[PDB]
RNA sequence: AUACCACACACAAGGGAUCGUUUGGCUCCUGGGACGAGGAAGGGCGCAGCAGAGAGCGAUAUGUGUGGGAGCAGCAGCAAUGACCACACGUCCCCGAAUACAGCAUAGUGCUGGAGUACUCCUUGGAAUUAAGCAUAUGAGUAAAGGAAGGAAAAGAAACUAACGAGGAUUCCCGUAGUAGCGGCGAGUGAACAGGGAACAGUCCAACAGUGUAAUUCUCAAAUGAGAAGUUGUCAAAAGGAAGAAGAUGUGAAUCAGAAAGAAAAGCUGAACGAUACAGGGUGAUAGUCCCGUAGUGUCUUCUUACAUACGGUGAGUAGCUGUGCUCGGUAAUGCACAGUGAAGAGGUGGCAGUGUGCAUCUAAGACUAAAUACAACAGGAGACCGAUAGCAAAGAAGUAGGUUGACCGAAAACAGUGAAAUUGUGUGUGGACCCGAAUGGAUCGGGCCCGUCUUGAAACACGGACCAAGGAGUGCACAUACACUGCAAGUUGAGCAGAGGAAGUCUGUGAGGCGUAGUGAAGACGGAAAGCAGUGUGAGUGCGACCCGAUAGACUUGUGAACUAUA
RNA sequence: UAGGGGCGAAAGACCAAUCGAACAGUCUAGUUGCUGGUUCCCUCCGAAAUGUCUAUCAGGACAGCGCGCACGCAGAGAGAAG
């Protein structure tokens, strides 16, 4: 629902707001954060978090996310980036369609699924994974790398 | 994540541009030779007026017995720098020859 | 509809500005019609009620009656018009202040100035009206 | 702490921390219209903004993207047939920081230039342009779109030739 | 129970709750940012026909000029020979930086000092607190104390990023990002380039000034002379303008009558009339036409702003190095200092120590700069804010009455409305502490220990509570989360910002980023299942005063005290 | 002669009814695993005072026992017979 009345407008009148009569409301019984995961909390740790102490990996001391930043397709996805109306002409049609997933922002291709027509199809990328140039192959297409 | 998908093979792969070659700028005009003649003379008079400095001569010594990683060690100390300290002695062996 | 928004549309800002005027402020408050006669005689529609001028009181108690004005106050804004007075125990008779909107004026007194203060007013609207 | 949550990290412990609200948006955004507009009388006939270059944006990431830089070269100016003095006059901007490097880039500068010139009109006196009814130009100066492309298609044989 | 004690009801006392009202407060936005040796800010003392406080003003203690125009609130007297108001000017006692002074510059005249300091710049520099203890670390380069300036201040045109097919001063907004990293690798801390915008602007000095004559600046004279500064080096050009903005002020439509009733009609009833004006205020009850305005229209006054000469590639106790102390996310040194040592004319940098070598990009050790950004006093406009135990401490002569030896500390009180409860007197009734169940004409019968709270366990010889009114305690924001509800869906979204629009609302664009569309490893590297995104709310975790109240203590000040008492 | 300082024929005496570390004001609403309080009605369901680890023993966390929403569904705090 958009909009419910709150659980404190019902406890008017009894007396301890939900928090016990032996065990009270005090301001910080456990300690402040999350300290204490080596001593008292560490069942909580052990249980739920048991990666947490320790030290970990090669360290560069300054990165850069834009030289780094990539995405990925299947082959099985390929002719999905073509519009409905466009996928429906090249079904039929004689040409052949070429397609550049630089287009789209893509820059590897990996070998996941069959393709959706088994017609040729040229393919421009960055990376290919040995699975996907077999399939393009095998039905008389091309991979072409570029930059 | 969308982070460290490609190899570093692929990653070093460029466009083919065509590039513009660089302007040399090697002529140096009538002006600009007397202008550096000046600098270059003046630089004289002061070592004529003023003459060496104390570690200059102690460096000077070393060259004359030979003792030249003694000096390469002693001119690293005072300058800081390897650079400088190659530098400073080739200037000085020429300044006894 | 008001679109300027140089001038104040708050009851506590509009409150105050009429019980702390002064000087002209002050004299419009006092201001009352003229009947329809003095309306063809003269130019104005309404002037600042003084001593002397007879008007017919035209709501309240005294509704009807006609009488000369004796005094104005001008601190608690009223006016006192002859032959309007309540009795006292003691029979004494203490004349009672009428606010100035509830008068309308039937005969102007043109002592002192007045004759100078009609014709500005006069003037005043042609120089605007004949443009 | 109880439960199972990802591990806290509130940055709140700092009392020394200021706040920033933007109860004054709608109104700074009024001001700034008003005087774009005054602006714009001061110097009626003339657009508000200069003519800019278009330059290839920086890494990996967005090297096939097009944008808006600070200003042309003196070899731009100079192969389009001006000097830099009258490019100020008539509102092109300049930048003697940048560098070029390849052919396409200052082609591509040089029509931007061309096309510019050839848009213009000129006119003695204020009153002149005043008179003939002319209705200044607002916004940014042919500024570049950068849509995505359309599929092309290609006949069996060119697939051994050209590879798209 | 004649008269005491209790309860109920009517009347009179006693108190000031409740309801109705408000020339005050608070918050947000816009303008403004105006002091002083020509004596300021702040203190004291005087001035009225009757005058204490407060307001106003200086021995001229209501004077002059301009624009208006009717009374001066009580009593006595004044006033078209100008009552009163508004704009400017003249006069302006004593103390106080307080100066017949101190330091300092010029040919000479002079300048500084004190006040204010919310916001900006430069120094100096804590502890409480968190780590469930505590010493490194945190709080925090924060508080406190000092110096300085303006309407803004600081910064600013690369000895800059980056490795792309590259960009191109500074500042500000969205974002990269709670990331790369720093850290008893604990608690906790924590930036930069890109990509999308607002606003845009570049220039000076030194190196390096006519030698057929210092051509340069100043003073007195004079109509063409004397003298000072300067060769340890002076001297490198334009008037000019209409626009733009803010205030002040003039004008400005249209109604009368009536039964009943009231102290009073503007209500109610009938008949009219205005509108580019039905925003709001005042009138003896609720008014478009009774009064002041409003929509629409006129005038006037201030302020802001704009064309000329000559040049380059070497700015030293500096950059750097060794030791040392502080600092930063900066990690085998990010920045800043001190002592030793100390360059080259060619040098600096490319987030990990060293040596060599190509490559890319820049030019330090001299200066100036608009716009876009921040926030007190004072002025103006608004509000799903508060309504006299609230809201500022302060709706009246409030930083006042009053108080400290001193530094410093600090109230109450609205309407001549309404008039509750506790508590008191008188009268009339019913009972002997009172409640629940059941009744009589009438004696009474049966059942019940004092509530709240910690506790195995309270009627307790456990604690809090004499009585009544009013006030009085799980809230707001950020970040992940599970559930319920809503739109679209391999996609999704109110980022900032622009265009329209009598406008803090709404509508439309442009257009990043983020998360999702499949995972595995420290990584090189490899790849093969599972609907999401953004909101409206609820339960719950963590950090901030964190449900409300409460220590003994610790630190910091260019703050105060030997009137009591100790000793010379 | 003034506060981590004074002054003392010495008692930890005295320094403005305050001294085994003065007063004023601020940081500061310092902190609290400890004591006190925590404001309307009816309907339905309904506990625990035990185990492991803890500078842990007047406190925590994890598990066990409540409640809410519930995809679904042959089971049972009892007997026989081997």
């Amino acid at each position: 629902m958009f909009n419910k009345k709150s659980k404190s407008r019902k406890l008017r009148g009894h007396v301890s707001h939900g928090y016990g009569r032996v065990g009270k409301h005090r301001k910080h019984p456990a300690g402040r954060g999350k300290s204490g995961g080596l001593k008292h909390l560490r069942s909580l740790f052990q249980r739920y978090h048991p990666d947490h102490f320790r030290k970990l990996g090669i360290v560069m001391f300054h990165r850069n996310k834009n030289a780094d930043f990539t995405r990925t397709v299947n082959v099985s996805n390929l002719w999905g980036l073509m519009k409905l109306e466009e996928q429906m002409k090249f079904k039929s049609s004689a040409e052949v369609p070429v397609v550049d997933c630089r287009n789209y922002g893509y820059l590897k291709v990996l070998g996941g699924g069959d393709l959706s027509v088994k017609k040729p199809i040229v393919v421009i990328a960055r990376q290919f994974t040995k699975d996907a140039e077999e399939k393009i192959n095998a039905v008389g297409g091309k991979c072409v790398v570029a930059a | 994540m969308k982070i460290n998908k490609l190899n570093n093979a692929s990653k070093a792969l460029s466009y083919p541009v065509k590039k513009l070659a660089k302007t040399e700028k090697a002529p140096l005009t009538e002006k600009q030779q007397r202008s550096k003649e000046l600098k270059k003379f003046a630089m004289s008079i002061a070592r004529e007026v003023g003459g060496l400095a104390p570690y200059e001569l102690r460096a000077t010594e070393l060259l004359r017995r030979d003792e030249d990683k003694r000096c390469k060690k002693f001119m690293k100390k005072r300058l800081g720098s390897l650079k400088m300290a190659k530098k400073k002695i080739e200037l000085l062996a020429e300044e006894m020859r | 509809m008001k679109f300027n928004k140089n001038v104040t549309a708050s009851r506590r800002k509009n409150r105050k500005a009429h019980f702390t005027s002064i000087g002209l402020e002050r004299t419009k408050l006092m201001n009352a019609p003229l009947s329809k006669d003095l309306k063809e005689e003269y130019g104005i529609k309404r002037i600042a009620v003084r001593p002397g001028d007879m008007v017919k009181v035209v709501s309240g108690e005294f509704k009807k009656k006609e009488g000369v004005v004796m005094k104005v106050n001008r601190h608690d804004i009223k006016i006192e018009v002859e032959g309007c007075f309540v009795q006292k125990e003691d029979g004494k008779k203490i004349n009672k202040g009428i606010h100035p909107s509830n008068l309308r004026i039937i005969k102007l007194s043109m002592e002192k100035d007045r004759a100078e203060i009609i014709n500005k007013k006069v003037e005043a609207m042609k120089s605007e009206v004949k443009a | 702490m109880r439960g199972n949550q990802m591990l806290p990290n509130n940055h709140f412990n700092k009392g020394s921390m200021k706040f920033k609200n933007w109860f004054n948006q709608p109104m700074r955004a009024l001001k700034r219209k008003e005087v774009r507009e005054q602006k714009s009388k001061i110097c009626y006939p003339n657009p508000l903004k200069k003519l800019r270059p278009v330059v290839r944006c920086c890494s990996m990431r967005y090297n096939k993207k097009v944008r808006l830089g600070r200003g042309f070269t003196k070899m731009e100016i100079e192969k389009a047939g001006m000097d830099i003095k009258y490019a100020i006059s008539v509102g092109i901007a300049v930048d003697l920081r940048r560098k070029n490097k390849n052919e396409e880039g200052l082609e591509e500068n040089v029509k931007r230039l061309m096309d510019y010139k050839n848009k213009l009109k000129f006119f003695t006196t204020v009153r002149e342009a005043r008179d003939n009814k002319i209705e200044q130009y607002k916004g940014e100066i042919m500024k570049p779109v950068n849509i995505i492309p359309e599929v092309k298609g290609i006949k069996v044989e060119e697939i051994a030739t050209i590879y798209g």
